[PDB]
């Protein structure tokens, strides 16, 4: 008959068919999900018998009601499986930033997280050491499996360094100091018009939100109006609740998360 | 005294009883009613009907002659109302629904049925309340009560918890692309509780997303287009009964040059005794900033001639007649030539 | 007084026999009453033929000459009324039909005959009574009576059982065409009463019936046309007296797409000495959304040219002299390439 299935996440849930194999199990929605010992749709991750089903790591998309009929199609089991979430996890942070001093002409070591390899990316976006292999030679640094060593330290190596695992789960941060875009909050009240800068006059302006979806172009959900510098809003709703990220051809960019009041 | 005067200003209270459904009426008198016709024990008249008048003899010891008489009816109705929960699952964590669903029916007219709502220090009178603006976990109590010519008979408590919801949001240390297929996205987790870390990354035209454990900080994107712009979205993303997605923070970057594709439409003409007009569309992808096109006229697989102009139209003259010389060209999009097409045709002779 | 002025407005009450098939008469008088020729004991005068005048003397004691003379008219028989059920097969769920016939003729005439039907609380005056809006699975009870010039004389009743019918609504789970020639659709059995089910699928040319038992809940057509869209109606009937099917539940989907079939007549011909002109007619399937076609010319078991046009009109010019060639053309529809038709022609030639 009907039953109510609620498990965990990730339990591999086994659901029993009628009598008289082979039997088929299929969805109210119509997407195929077994046909006797053969698998269909592989896309979902389950397995197939001649008389019951398996469902492998469930989640949202398997909450649903699951119909198995036998052989001659005479007889029905119907099972709503549903998925309670598990209660939400708060995320350590990561270490806090630390800072170090050089002097010129020392060579510094500093220690990169616990698990080889150890990646080292600097503040101003370049790849300054992935594992052995050092890139960018111009800047005179060597990176073993563990640590990064800058020698002959500049006046210009002064800067953030970061430094990640192969899985990149933690993170530290050093600030190395040689001795001798935020994106904007905008509340806009109801109904009104907002403007929005974007980038500088030299260059088109193209613009996306969350939705993913481009605001200028023709036959938007939302009204708007488009110029080649700024952007404004008229008469916003609720809707209009969200982040807008206006970018150039120049790698230049700017994001302004947009509340209504 | 006199019995006429004291029970004129008298209450009646109607009580259904639900394994008999029946009527017990109660008058609000501390001393007895003593009854002759009908059975009125202590203060309470028991088996009536509803939607019907009843006649009793209402006297006392205390007073004396002359007695009265009377009249009661019956309308209230209890138990057929339910109460249900009617939030509304995408907009649950702020707004609490509340209805009342009717299973049986009465003979009861609904002019005359009332309905109060006491939400701890709210009041309302509607048969369905809703409630806007309510902070996020936190278990309230509230009561209905349903009265029926302005007597309360009919009272309900519920219990409503809200539900999780504005996750987010994540902060973009940066991203970028060093090489033609690989980028780099460096962001950190926000501290309100979140599930798993929805992203999403656009090219000028497709779009695709994805789903990242609520662990790792730093993740790698491969096969991308080179010298194609890309934006990425990132929002962390919590599962309730609806799922809650939260604000997301974006960035943007370009991949680094890299050698194009082919040249495509490789047309060769033949118009003159050794002069061959050689012409070809641009590659599909451009992968560089500049447009060049490099053709090399080669004979026994020597080079002979080299050409370049910024179009594909190339002349080739003065060749010997009826050679096979073979045509290879390929694009320069100014730091790495893309790989050569070669073609093989023949001359003609001198009259 | 006379006798003729005191039994002026006596009465007379028939009573009928069926073993002798003959009218008694009584007078309504307390006193007896003698008879001078006719023989009348009491107050009852047996052995009276039916639809023929009596004449009959009554006299008493207390009243003296004249004597009064009473004229008796005899009402027809009985068992010459027919109660006949008129209901239509057609309509018997809903509809309830009695009439009355005379399938032998009496002398009596048929001017003063009366028929008076009482169904329920509906209670009419004529030969024939049909009555409309009845629930099914129900059985009603009836009564007559049959007055001679508005004096009753028969009385008769009956009871009729309402015939079952309209069954369903039968309500379809879903419907599906996941494979490309195998189809599933699922129902869900009706509530009311019923036999067999009917299921009919019609597309852009035929339309075709099936008929299905009540224990099957599933069914998978199969050997479709791939990618075409086919309409299911499917209706719940029951095999009563006459067959009742019910309101029907309508679905429609299309199939899936398989690769197409090899090109019809791919006419290639000789253009000059080194060029070929290849055509050929779109097949027969199309088995796709979009229509395209493929060429690839070889020399040597070794491919040398490729070519996609929107028609089969392709020219192979740029040739090798006196050498072979082999042309393999094909239908793309968009999402499956189909079987390659292939053909070899010498292009047989000398500068
Ligand atoms: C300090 O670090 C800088 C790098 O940040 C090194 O000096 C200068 O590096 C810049 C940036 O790469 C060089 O400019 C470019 O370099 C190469 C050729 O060297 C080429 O890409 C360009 O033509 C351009 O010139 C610059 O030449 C370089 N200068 C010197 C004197 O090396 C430097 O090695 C570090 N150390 C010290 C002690 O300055
Ligand atoms: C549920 O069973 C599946 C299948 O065994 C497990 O998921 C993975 O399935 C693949 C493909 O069959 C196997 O190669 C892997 O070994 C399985 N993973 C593991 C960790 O064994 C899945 O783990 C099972 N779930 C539970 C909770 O036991
Ligand atoms: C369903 O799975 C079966 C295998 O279990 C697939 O192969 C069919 O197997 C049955 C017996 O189980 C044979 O009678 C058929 O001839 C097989 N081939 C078919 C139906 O094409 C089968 O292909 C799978 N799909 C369906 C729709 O039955
Ligand atoms: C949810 O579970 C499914 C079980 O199939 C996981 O697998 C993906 O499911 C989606 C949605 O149907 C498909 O589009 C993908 O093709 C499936 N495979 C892969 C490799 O992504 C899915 O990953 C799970 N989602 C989570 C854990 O967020
Ligand atoms: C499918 O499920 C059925 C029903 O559970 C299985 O049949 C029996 O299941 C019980 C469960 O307690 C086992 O103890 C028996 O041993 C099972 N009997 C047999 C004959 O298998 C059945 O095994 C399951 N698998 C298949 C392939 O049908
Ligand atoms: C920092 O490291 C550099 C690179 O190894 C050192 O410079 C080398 O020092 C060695 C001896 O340790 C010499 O043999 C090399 O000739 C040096 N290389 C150059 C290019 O000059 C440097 O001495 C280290 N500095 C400190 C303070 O330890
Ligand atoms: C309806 O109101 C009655 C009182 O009229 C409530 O009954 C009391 O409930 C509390 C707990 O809420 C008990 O401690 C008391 O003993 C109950 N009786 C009295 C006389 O106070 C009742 O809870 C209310 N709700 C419902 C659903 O009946
Ligand atoms: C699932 O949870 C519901 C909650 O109402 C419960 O009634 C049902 O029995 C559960 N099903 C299981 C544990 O299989
Ligand atoms: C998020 O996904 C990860 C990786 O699959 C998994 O371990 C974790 O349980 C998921 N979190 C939730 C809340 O489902
Ligand atoms: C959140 O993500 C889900 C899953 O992709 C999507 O269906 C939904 O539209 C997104 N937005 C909201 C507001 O839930
Ligand atoms: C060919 O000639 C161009 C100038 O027309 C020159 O830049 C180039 O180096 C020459 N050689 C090749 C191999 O392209
Ligand atoms: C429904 O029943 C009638 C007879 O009552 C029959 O003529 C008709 O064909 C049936 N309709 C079907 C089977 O679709």
């Amino acid at each position: 008959g009907f039953h109510t299935i609620n498990a965990t996440w990730w339990a591999n849930i086994t659901l029993v068919g009628p009598p008289d194999t082979p039997v088929t199990w299929y969805d109210t929605q119509g997407l195929w999900f077994c046909n006797g010992s053969r698998v269909k749709n592989p896309q979902i991750r389950h397995t197939c018998n001649d008389q019951n089903l398996t469902l492998i790591h469930v989640n949202k998309t398997y909450e649903r009601t699951y119909m198995g009929y036998n052989r001659q199609g005479t007889k029905k089991e119907d099972y709503k499986v549903v998925v309670i979430p598990p209660p939400p996890a708060t995320v350590k942070p990561q270490p806090e930033p630390e800072y170090v001093f050089v002097y010129m002409g020392e060579n510094k070591t500093l220690e990169g997280p616990p698990g080889t390899p150890v990646t080292w990316f600097n503040q101003d976006g370049k790849k300054f050491c992935e594992g052995e292999k050092v890139l960018h030679p111009e800047f005179n640094h060597t990176c073993d499996k563990q640590n990064l060593i800058l020698l002959f330290v500049n006046f210009t190596h002064d800067g953030a360094y970061l430094g990640y695992n192969h899985q990149g789960t933690q993170r530290t941060h050093y600030e190395v100091t040689v001795l001798d875009i935020e994106a904007m909050l905008v509340t806009v009240t109801a109904g009104s018009n907002l403007t929005l800068v974007g980038p500088k006059a030299e260059g088109k302006v193209t613009w996306f939100d969350g939705d993913l979806k481009r605001p200028c172009e023709p036959n938007y959900r939302l009204r708007h109006e488009c110029n080649n510098q700024n952007l404004t809003l008229i008469n916003v709703t609720k809707d209009y609740e969200g982040t807008y990220y206006g970018t150039n051809d120049k790698d230049e960019g700017k994001r302004y998360r947009v509340k209504v009041n | 005294p006199t019995c006429d005067e004291k029970y004129a200003n008298i209450t009646v209270d109607y009580l259904y009883n639900k394994e008999t459904k029946l009527f017990t009426a109660k008058l609000n008198v501390n001393e007895n009613v003593e009854c002759g016709n009908n059975t009125c024990t202590n203060n309470e008249v028991h088996n009536l009907t509803e939607c019907k008048n009843a006649s009793v003899s209402i006297s006392h010891n205390s007073c004396t002659a002359p007695d009265k008489t009377l009249i009661l009816d019956v309308p209230p109705g209890v138990e057929k109302f339910q109460l249900h929960d009617c939030t509304q699952v995408e907009k649950a964590d702020t707004t609490i629904c509340l209805k009342w669903k009717n299973i049986e029916t009465f003979t009861c007219d609904t002019q005359n049925i009332t309905y109060r709502f006491q939400c701890g220090n709210m009041i309302f009178d509607n048969k369905e309340i809703k409630l806007e603006n309510l902070e996020p976990e936190h278990e309230y109590k509230c009561d209905s009560e349903i009265l029926y010519n302005n007597h309360k008979f009919t009272n309900a408590s519920k219990i409503i918890k809200t539900d999780f919801g504005s996750p987010g949001e994540p902060q973009i240390i940066f991203c970028r692309s060093e090489a033609a297929h690989q980028g780099v996205i460096t962001w950190n987790p926000p501290q309100r509780s979140f599930h798993n870390f929805t992203l999403c990354y656009i090219k000028e035209t497709e779009k695709d997303c994805l789903n990242l454990d609520k662990n790792l900080i730093k993740y790698d994107l491969q096969n991308l287009k080179p010298y194609t712009k890309y934006v990425l979205s990132l929002h962390a993303y919590i599962i309730a009964k609806v799922q809650r997605n939260g604000s997301a923070a974006m960035c943007h970057f370009t991949t680094k040059s890299a050698p194009p594709s082919q040249v495509w439409n490789m047309t060769v003409s033949m118009t003159s005794d050794n002069s061959m007009h050689v012409k070809c569309r641009p590659p599909r992808d451009r992968n560089g900033p500049h447009e060049r096109y490099h053709l090399e006229v080669e004979a026994g697989n020597t080079l002979v001639r080299n050409e370049s102009h910024k179009n594909c139209d190339f002349r080739v003259k003065d060749l010997q007649y009826s050679t096979d010389y073979t045509f290879k060209a390929y694009f320069h999009n100014g730091d790495y030539p893309g790989e050569p097409f070669i073609l093989h045709h023949s001359t003609s002779y001198n009259s």
